[PDB]
């Protein structure tokens, strides 16, 4: 899975 | 052209789900060489995030297909898939350099010394787009843009360390993206977890939906890691 | 690149949700001046449908905001953007229609009834998309053209195709919609949709998922109209 | 709302 950014 | 109509043009483009036009409008607004308000700042960042995010999503899909086709070994399919992936890649890189030029020549340049919030915002943007460049780069240029993203993230982190609230959404988002840079780019997971838990723990003592959501994202990142 | 490579590029672009590139690849395939397969026809149709649908939805959003908004400069900018997207959509439709008249309909033999109905339905669809945004004296022609295509596609499909064929059903659906929205003639719209739906129900045992999807769309439209 | 097409 890919990490969440913002 | 008129600045207020340019901002409402960006808003209209957003409502019409045309983020290329939105980014163009906000780029014109930025090139007027006047400082951006918080709303205008968020408009610019959302426009360019959606543009480069469409680019990144397409690039990831085609890179997955390219790895599969590479395993299969069919030369013609591989050739065409690679060419399409690199077309998408060059679009992505052009968008990134547009953002970086806007930040270096207009946005970061014009902040007064007491504008720590705008400094943190724009330096986080610089680090984010250099990281988006690093996502597709190889060889020495990968190290180049990795160092640039690290420098921008570090400067922003040290300014937000001192002049921003631990609960502020900009500080929390910078910590999130910086830990993601440590984990996914440098592949140094211990730094990434230490930074994320440091931010998460600096936030609990001081407790606004965006801050809540960014903290939830930090927690989910730590559980997934 | 070989034709298979162009088809693979169309599928790649569809995977990446870049429908402009998908439409361009299928347009190259069409420009090779060879008849299109079933999958190639479907790829071209879906690609250009998504391309023009993005523009139609953007146009609807901005046209609604235009009427929903004493500021003259605001209204001037809104109208400028509205007709910018108008011209973009009209260019998409013109591209599709010239592809239809120069390559696809032209290469249809006298007995390629299925693909001829396919392409004539596409012609009616994109002339209807032109009519959706046309105003004043220029509207009457595009409307006419759409009615000229649909009707022809009707007469063929009623004579040479089964009532539960998905192409005949889809043409009936879009023809009903053209009568309802573009012509404000709900009587013939309802009659068309009901006749197609009942003719397909009467031979339902000879089926299948696309056919019943289009039949459900027909019944949804009939329920909305009554 | 608008009528359905396919
Ligand atoms: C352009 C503004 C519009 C589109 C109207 O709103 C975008 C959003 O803009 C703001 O949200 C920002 C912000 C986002 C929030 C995390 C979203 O929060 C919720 C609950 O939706 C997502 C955006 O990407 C944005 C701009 C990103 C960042 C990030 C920017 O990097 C430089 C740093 C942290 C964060 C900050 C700046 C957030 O405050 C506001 O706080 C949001 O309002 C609420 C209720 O959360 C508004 O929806
Ligand atoms: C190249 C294939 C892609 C694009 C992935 O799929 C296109 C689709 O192509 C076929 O479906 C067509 C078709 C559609 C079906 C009604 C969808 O049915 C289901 C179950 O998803 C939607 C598409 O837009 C398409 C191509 C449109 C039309 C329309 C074209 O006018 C010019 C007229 C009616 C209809 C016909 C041609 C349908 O047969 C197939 O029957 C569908 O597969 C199944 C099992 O239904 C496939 O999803």
């Amino acid at each position: 899975r890919r990490s969440s950014t913002s | 052209v008129d600045r207020e109509q340019l901002v409402q043009k960006a808003r209209l483009a957003e409502q019409a789900e045309r983020y290329d036009d939105m980014a163009a409008a906000m780029k014109n607004v930025t090139e007027l060489n006047e400082p951006l308000s918080n709303e205008e700042r968020n408009l610019l960042s959302v426009a360019y995030k959606n543009v480069v995010g469409a680019r990144r999503s397409s690039w990831r899909v085609i890179s997955s297909i390219e790895q599969k086709t590479s395993a299969d070994g069919n030369e013609k399919k591989i050739e065409m898939v690679r060419a399409y992936r690199e077309k998408i890649e060059k679009e992505l890189e052009a968008v990134c350099q547009d953002v970086l030029s806007l930040l270096d020549n207009y946005l970061i340049k014009n902040c007064s010394e007491t504008q720590y919030e705008s400094k943190v915002f724009y330096l986080k943007m610089k680090g984010d787009y250099y990281r988006y460049l690093a996502e597709v780069a190889t060889g020495e240029k990968r190290a180049t843009v990795v160092e640039s993203s690290e420098k921008a993230y570090s400067e922003a982190h040290e300014i937000s360390k001192e002049h921003m609230q631990p609960t502020h959404p900009i500080r929390l988002g910078l910590a999130l993206n910086y830990s993601v840079f440590y984990y996914e780019i440098q592949n140094a997971p211990e730094q990434a977890c230490h930074l994320a838990k440091t931010a998460f723990d600096d936030a609990i003592a001081e407790l606004y939906k965006d801050s809540t959501l960014i903290m939830q994202l930090l927690r989910d990142n730590l559980t997934l890691w």
